[PDB]
């Protein structure tokens, strides 16, 4: 599963979590078997204004 | 005092059951012994521990 996120919400990307992503955008099961992988993209995904 | 044996047998059972009930209030290194309290305070994962 693939998307772009703000750094503050990266900790919501875990089992048992709550907060706007886990609430309303992307949700794991509590017995998730897997890896969570992310990299900053403030060059690729970001612009003045 | 002649009937001591029979009263002793009831007393042992009432004692055992009362202590068995009393242990519900004990905390066992946990945050609380009220079950629904734990569920109200915590992260799902912490509450599971």
């Amino acid at each position: 599963d693939s998307f772009v996120i703000r750094g503050d919400e990266v900790r919501q990307i875990a089992p048992g979590q709550t907060g706007n992503i886990a609430d309303y955008n992307y949700k794991l099961p509590d017995d998730f078997t897997g890896c969570v992988i992310a990299w900053n993209s403030n060059n690729l995904d970001s612009k003045v204004g | 005092s002649a009937l001591g044996k029979l009263q002793d047998v009831v007393n042992q059972n009432a004692q055992a059951l009362n202590t068995l009930v009393k242990q519900l209030s004990s905390n066992f290194g946990a945050i609380s012994s009220v079950l629904n309290d734990i569920l109200s305070r915590l992260d799902k994962v912490e509450a599971e521990v």
